[PDB]
């Protein structure tokens, strides 16, 4: 005697996992495929008559630094981080569209604003003593003074 | 490896906000004294599909470019511009040949890689058709150095690790070659 | 990434428990964000004053060194 | 504001509050080490950072045990 | 590896937790709609601690010996 | 730290002040002032004064001493000999 | 000789070569004093902090301010939002200004 | 409209994916409470909830809605911090842990090579939420639960962490999705059957589930740390505890039963061959199958969570402390040496591919 | 808008007004959380998770010690402070937040140029383990030696017999 009423909550829980899996597997795959079609919305949305059957690109996982370089390189070639192109020669725009991230190298905010963490003999010297900065400014001053020769 | 760096795109815009990252463009080309070259236009999937064909065709130019780097004693980027352009043209020629002789087999392979997380183990059926077509039309053979010829993983008959989901286009093309080519 | 989820709860509970104390801290936080966003330069002036009074090399001090070098080099050439 | 020793007010008036202050102070050095190592792309500094975390954890255990036994001695009659 | 999707989830989780409290605060009927015993801050017989019926000594800040402190 | 800081004059001064909050016969109280005769205290009045003196100095008279004490001076002597400061927590002393 | 300045992938990082050349100069027997190795030490410290190069950038920015030059006329174009690295900015032929997808690669 | 709507949806598409993901987890957690009562009922020869919604399908809704319409008991209205700080920390800890659970290949909100560390680290934060309730509290039963809660953490945390590290050591990876894919040929239940039992025991201890239900023992500490909680604080703690039960049941399916990998490879191919890979319907079915494989394995251990409750009496917490340190820790530490010795002997040290 | 500033300001405000020992251990948690989150972004995700894995376990052991020592002292002890002076103290500390006085190092941004020479890419944790178990194996063994000393040390200090 199998009690089917006890199995009803498990069937709903089974559908709960399927709801997440069905939406995530399909919506994410469709979004990647749509953005790989071209650089403009008229190609991503509208499907051409002569275009073949749609080939879908599945989500990428277990990546490394090389995949980060590839994603940026694909962006500069197709307008998408996972764009598709097997052309032998790139466009002229690819030569000068390189992206170089420039950012500050300052210490974390917690290191310089915590009421306790920011206090140490060396941090006080960096913050309040000019002994280090006066000596290092000599190197900067030597650069300009050594130009005329 | 997803470690944040100052050399490429980070994981999220919150990292950019904390770093105050500026994505800087340059509108200047290379100076005219450096001869111009045509950059490779293949994305990640086609490059991984043709990786062993570029190596086979352009092995001497790959080694010469890399030997220039080691013998430049730190001045590699500037001195080895001439050797760099040889590799770019040779690699472009391989991709051009793949689009004129094996376009159907080539496109079947790297579209499988895009379908299967760019893993070689999940596209053996498409790769085998591509490898056969390239050899019969370009006399280029995939080879994995350092191991005996019969112990190459891409030639293994019964691999332990196999793709979870079959690629339908690869399955249909593989059957079309089994019955016809091997009567 | 835990502070991202925690921040809405602590901020709301901060004002609910100490609305005046939270208002002063939030008001002080927003004032210094407006000063930096609108380039009013209030914090920059305090930093310049601190470096000048403590003997540090300041932005104007570094620039004056360049002017002295530039004047000297120009005189040498001419 | 640091030179007037403002941090001496932020520390509570209990023995365990002194322990918390030491953990925060040591944690500041480790954060600085991670900051320098990440910029330099130097895994040696990250090795140092990991060592500082492990060593500081050992220090907390030893200090707590002394404080546990110190509290035990006062409430040690246990005649009941 | 892109984590913008992860960041949105963390933001939603933090907001989701406040919704449960906000819904409960805005759904319960006012005390005047109930027996009208006033605010909970005045109903000391309700806000007091639970001791199975009988009030006992108040030992909130008494020391608690721990037999597994070494573990 | 944990030591008595009392003096014979301060203890006597505070003992007189406590005893003047009652309905004693005389306000002139010294070491030789007796509870039963000079102050006119009965059984319960005397015990009320003794407990009141206990509250001031944070001391507890024992049964034998309380049942045999006669003069204020004996109360002063008991407080000086037996008073101790209450033990503080670990944080009060070492911090 | 212990390894120093190891990159995140087990090999030498950007500034190991500068450090290696400093060690070779200091341990070379032909030198009488450490003066010839002084320039190599500066390069290694410049590799990590770039303090001299940042100072050079400070002078150029300050010099342009007194000349009235607009920063956007002599600087380099940049984008602050990664989702707005559009194909129009990248110069693609059919490039659109619609935002790029950076949620899930 | 039209054009301005067909890109607005694309702009908000990934928020719908997360909202659907949140609903997917909540539905399982909501009906786990109903499933547990139904499962125990038939084992106890009762019926369980069948009169709140058609055959009891609305039982979870009624319990949540009724508690959300309950007065919040606190010394003052401004004391909303005290009785809400605990449950919110516990709820946020378990919800953030679900970010690294992949329902399919790459179908996780957070993908990283340190997903294993993030999983264990996030779960440890939830312990801090439980101890917050005993904040110099005047309730003696709340205080006793906090002492027991800390004691249980010392028991399972070392054992649970080391077992997960052995599985990571076998694959030489701290990425959950890589661990799942590494089980294509063998499920880790077969080589590490002792570890699966140990992991499940630690999972019971972590969630304070019987036979390790010393924190919320009704016959010992009336309700434990929740004796002073009502309305929303009770719901959030109740939700967080059952969210951990689903999460630990899903983790057991991932570490030892291949996660989302199909039970039969042949059956998986046949079903997907009925659908065209050039249409989205294939990937809708594929997500249902892969998560369905995970759901079946996860539902079995959620059944097992209920199963052990209805079959075993409660064990004293001091006996649990001796159980983990004298028995579990020596066994797991023995395996963490045994496994590398086997792999090195046969030239099978793991690498990431 | 750097919201890390607001969180630290709130944390600093409660540090000056914390009275009992429970509020002090809450300060510790309110300190590690900004550290972990600021590490999770920007610099190092690996050590953000390592901080959570190790320090959260230490917090619970710290908390359970407090329950055995609280002795009513701070539940009735008075504090005076003053709202105006507390805000003034925090405002002045907010004025100076420049930990370094190298203006060029703080105001000029830098970039790095990535290279393809590292075809073998692995996580930083694997490189740390590669060096820690081979190059600096002595440090690892001495750390285990220190851990052994702590285990013996805890028993002799705490155990009555
Ligand atoms: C599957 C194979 C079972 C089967 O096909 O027929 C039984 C089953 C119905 O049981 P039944 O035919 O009425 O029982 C025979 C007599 O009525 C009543 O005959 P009985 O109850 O006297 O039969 C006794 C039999 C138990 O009855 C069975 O044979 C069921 C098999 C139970 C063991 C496997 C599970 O033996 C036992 O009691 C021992 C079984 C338990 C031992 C421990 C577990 C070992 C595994 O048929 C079904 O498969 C349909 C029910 C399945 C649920 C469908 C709806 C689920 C809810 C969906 C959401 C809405
Ligand atoms: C925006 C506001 C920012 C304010 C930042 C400072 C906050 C208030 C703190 C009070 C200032 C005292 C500390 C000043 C920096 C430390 C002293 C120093 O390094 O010298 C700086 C100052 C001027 O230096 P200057 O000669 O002009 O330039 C350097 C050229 N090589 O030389 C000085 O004369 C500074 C005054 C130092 C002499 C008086 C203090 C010493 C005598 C009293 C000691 C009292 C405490 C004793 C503790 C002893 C403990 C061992
Ligand atoms: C919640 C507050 C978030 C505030 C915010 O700034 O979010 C910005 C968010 C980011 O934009 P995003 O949706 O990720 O664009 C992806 C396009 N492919 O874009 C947004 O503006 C998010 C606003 C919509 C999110 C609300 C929930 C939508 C689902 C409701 C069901
Ligand atoms: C995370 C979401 C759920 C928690 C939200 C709770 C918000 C309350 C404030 C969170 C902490 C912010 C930073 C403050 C440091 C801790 C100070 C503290 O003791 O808690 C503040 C709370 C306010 O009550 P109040 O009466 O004003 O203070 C006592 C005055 N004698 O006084 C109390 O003692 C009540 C303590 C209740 C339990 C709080 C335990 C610590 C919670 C830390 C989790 C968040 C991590 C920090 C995030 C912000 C960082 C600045
Ligand atoms: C296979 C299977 O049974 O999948 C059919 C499903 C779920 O079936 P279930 O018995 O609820 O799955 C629970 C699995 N247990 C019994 C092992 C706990 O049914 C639907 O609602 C769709
Ligand atoms: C999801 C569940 C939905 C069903 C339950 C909804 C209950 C909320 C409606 C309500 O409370 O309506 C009654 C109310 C006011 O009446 P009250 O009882 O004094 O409000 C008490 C509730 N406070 C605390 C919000 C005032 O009317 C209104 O003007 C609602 C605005
Ligand atoms: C969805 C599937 C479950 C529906 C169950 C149901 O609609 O349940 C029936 C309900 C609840 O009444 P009950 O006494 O609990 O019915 C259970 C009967 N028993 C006791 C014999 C088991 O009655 C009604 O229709 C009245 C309300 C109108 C419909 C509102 C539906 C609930 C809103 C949320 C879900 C859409
Ligand atoms: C304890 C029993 C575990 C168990 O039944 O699971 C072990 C096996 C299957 O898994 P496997 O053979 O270990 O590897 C995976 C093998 N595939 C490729 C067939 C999935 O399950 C059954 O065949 C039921
Ligand atoms: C072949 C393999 C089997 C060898 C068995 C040898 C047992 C020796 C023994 O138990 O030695 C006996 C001693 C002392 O026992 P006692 O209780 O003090 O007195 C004995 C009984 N009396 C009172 C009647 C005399 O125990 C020990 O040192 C205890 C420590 C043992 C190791 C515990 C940690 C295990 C970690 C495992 C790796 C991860």
């Amino acid at each position: 005697m199998i009690p089917f009423e006890a199995l009803i909550p498990y069937a709903i829980m089974f559908a709960g996992f399927c709801l997440g899996g069905g939406v995530m597997n399909s919506a994410i795959t469709a979004d990647i495929t749509k953005r790989a079609r071209g650089p403009n919305q008229e190609i991503k949305r509208n499907v051409g008559e002569d275009e073949g059957p749609r080939n879908y690109t599945k989500p990428r996982y277990n990546t490394d630094q090389w995949d980060k370089y590839f994603a940026v390189r694909d962006l500069r070639l197709t307008g998408s981080l996972r764009g598709q192109s097997d052309n032998a020669v790139a466009e002229e725009s690819f030569k000068t569209n390189s992206i170089q991230p420039y950012s500050n190298t300052r210490r974390p905010w917690v290191l310089r604003r915590h009421i306790i963490m920011k206090n140490s003999p060396t941090k006080w010297a960096r913050k309040y003593s000019s002994r280090r900065d006066e000596r290092e400014q000599e190197i900067k001053d030597d650069y300009i003074r050594g130009m005329g020769e | 490896s997803s470690t944040h760096t100052n050399d490429s795109l980070n994981s999220s815009n919150y990292v950019d906000k904390l770093k105050d990252t500026h994505f800087v463009f340059e509108n200047d080309k290379l100076p005219s004294e450096i001869p111009d070259v045509e950059e490779v236009g293949a994305t990640t999937a086609p490059l991984l599909s043709a990786a062993y064909f570029i190596g086979a065709k352009c092995q001497d130019y790959n080694d010469d470019f890399m030997l220039c780097q080691k013998e430049a004693k730190g001045n590699g980027p500037i001195d080895c511009l001439k050797e760099g352009r040889r590799v770019t043209r040779c690699a472009s020629g391989v991709l051009k040949d793949l689009n004129t002789h094996c376009s159907d087999e080539f496109r079947l392979h790297w579209q499988c890689l895009s379908f299967s997380n760019l893993e070689y183990k999940n596209c053996r059926k498409a790769e085998s058709l591509l490898n056969k077509c390239v050899f019969e039309k370009m006399n280029l053979v995939k080879k994995i150095p350092g191991i005996p010829e019969d112990r190459q993983i891409h030639l293994k008959q019964n691999p332990v690790l196999k793709p979870v989901a079959l690629h339908q286009d690869s399955e249909v093309a593989f059957k079309k070659a089994q019955n016809e080519n091997s009567i | 990434p835990y502070l991202v989820a925690f921040r809405p709860a602590v901020l709301v509970f901060f004002f609910i428990r100490q609305p005046i104390g939270a208002g002063l801290l939030a008001g002080g936080f927003l004032f210094w964000q407006a000063d930096r966003h609108f380039n009013f330069g209030i914090r920059d002036n305090i930093h310049n004053f601190k470096q000048t009074i403590l003997g540090f090399p300041t932005q104007a001090s570094k620039w004056e060194t360049f002017k002295q070098v530039d004047a000297q080099k120009r005189a040498q050439l001419v | 504001m640091d030179l007037i020793l403002l941090m001496l007010v932020a520390v509570g008036l209990n023995i365990i509050d002194i322990y918390i202050m030491i953990e925060i102070l040591i944690m500041g050095c480790t954060v600085n080490t991670i900051y320098s190592a990440s910029l330099d792309n130097d895994m040696i500094g990250l090795i140092y950072s990991l060592i500082q975390i492990i060593i500081a954890g050992v220090e907390s255990a030893i200090g707590l045990s002394i404080l546990v036994n110190y509290n035990r001695i006062r409430n040690s009659e246990e005649i009941e | 590896m892109l984590q913008d999707l992860f960041n949105n989830y963390v933001i939603l989780v933090g907001i989701l937790g406040l919704i449960f409290l906000g819904v409960n605060y805005f759904i319960v009927e006012s005390p005047r709609m109930d027996e009208n015993n006033g605010n909970i801050s005045d109903y000391i017989e309700k806000s007091g601690p639970f001791e199975c019926g009988f009030s006992s000594f108040e030992q909130s800040h008494n020391p608690i010996p721990i037999a597994f402190i070494l573990v | 730290q944990s030591a008595s800081t009392l003096t014979k004059e301060d203890v006597l001064t505070r003992s007189v002040s406590v005893l003047r909050g009652f309905e004693v016969k005389t306000k002139d109280i010294d070491l030789q002032t007796t509870f039963v005769q000079d102050l006119g205290m009965d059984s319960l009045d005397l015990n009320d004064a003794l407990v009141a003196l206990e509250e001031e100095f944070d001391v507890v008279f024992d049964d034998k001493t309380a049942n045999e004490i006669k003069t204020v001076g004996e109360v002063v002597d008991f407080v000086l000999a037996n008073y101790l400061p209450t033990e503080q927590s670990i944080n009060h002393t070492i911090r | 000789a212990p390894l120093q300045q190891v990159g995140r992938h087990g090999g030498p990082n950007k500034c190991f070569g500068e450090f290696q050349r400093v060690v070779e100069c200091m341990t070379n027997a032909k030198h009488d004093s450490y003066e010839p190795c002084n320039n190599l030490k500066n390069d290694y410290l410049e590799c990590r902090k770039h303090k001299v190069e940042r100072y050079k950038a400070f002078l150029m920015q300050k010099h342009a301010e007194e000349l009235g030059k607009d920063p956007e006329e002599i600087g380099a174009p940049f984008v602050r939002k990664r989702r707005f690295l559009t194909s129009k900015t990248l110069g693609l032929v059919d490039g659109d200004d619609y935002e790029i997808g950076v949620e899930k690669i | 409209m039209l054009n301005n709507l067909f890109d607005f949806i694309e702009y908000i598409e990934y928020w719908l994916i997360i909202v659907a993901f949140v609903a997917s987890v909540l539905i399982v957690v909501a009906y786990l409470t109903v499933a547990e009562r139904k499962t125990m009922g038939y084992m106890q020869r009762r019926l369980g909830p069948n009169a709140v919604g058609y055959y009891g399908v609305l039982m979870a809704v009624a319990d949540a809605l009724k508690l959300l319409s309950k007065e919040i008991v606190l010394p003052h209205n401004g004391d909303i911090i005290y009785v809400m700080s605990g449950p919110l920390i516990s709820l946020f800890s378990v919800l953030l842990s679900w970010a690294v659970i992949p329902f399919g290949p790459g179908l996780s909100l957070l993908d990283s090579e340190y997903s294993i560390i993030y999983l264990l680290a996030s779960g440890s934060i939830g312990v801090f939420g439980t101890v917050i309730v005993g904040w110099m509290s005047n309730s003696k039963y709340t205080v006793l639960a906090t002492v027991r809660t800390t004691a249980q953490l010392i028991s399972y945390e070392l054992v649970l962490t080391t077992v997960v590290f052995i599985i990571a050591l076998i694959v030489s990876s701290l990425n959950i999705n890589v661990i799942i894919e590494s089980q294509y040929n063998i499920w880790y239940i077969i080589p590490f059957f002792p570890l699966c039992l140990i992991f499940f025991i630690s999972a019971l201890a972590e969630t304070a589930r019987p036979p390790f239900d010393n924190v919320e023992a009704e016959s010992e500490l009336v309700s434990g740390h929740m004796t002073e909680l009502s309305a929303s604080p009770f719901v959030i703690f109740f939700l967080s505890e059952y969210c951990s039960m689903v999460l630990m049941s899903t983790l057991t399916a991932i570490f030892f039963f291949g996660g989302y990998l199909p039970f039969s490879n042949t059956i998986h191919h046949l079903i997907l061959n009925l659908f065209d890979q050039h249409s989205i319907y294939y990937f809708i079915i594929e997500g249902i199958l892969l998560s369905g494989y995970l759901a079946i394995k996860a539902n079995f251990f959620m059944f097992s969570f209920v199963w052990i409750r209805a079959a075993a009496p409660r064990l004293r917490y001091d006996l649990l402390i001796l159980f983990c340190w004298y028995v579990l820790l020596p066994i797991v530490f023995a395996i963490v040496v045994f496994a590398p010795g086997i792999l090195y002997c046969f030239d099978a040290l793991p690498v990431i591919i | 808008m750097n919201l890390e500033i607001l969180d630290l300001s709130i944390l600093g405000f409660y540090s000056l007004i914390s009275s009992n020992s429970f509020e002090s251990i809450a300060i510790l948690v309110a300190t590690i959380m900004p550290v972990i989150t600021e590490l999770w972004y920007n610099y190092s995700q690996l050590f953000a998770l390592l901080y959570t894995l190790i320090y959260v376990g230490a917090v619970v052991i710290l908390f359970v010690f407090i329950l055995s020592v609280i002795n009513e002292k701070e539940e009735y002890e008075y504090e005076y402070s003053g709202l105006f002076i507390l805000i003034l103290v925090l405002l002045l500390d907010d004025l100076d937040d420049n930990e370094s006085n190298d203006n060029d190092y703080n105001n000029v941004y830098i970039t790095d140029y990535a290279d393809w020479f590292n075809n073998y890419n692995e996580s930083d944790l694997s490189v740390i383990g590669n060096l820690l178990f081979t190059e600096y194996a002595l440090l690892l063994l001495i750390i285990s030696f220190i851990l052994l000393m702590s285990i013996i040390g805890l028993i002799l200090i705490v155990k009555k017999d």
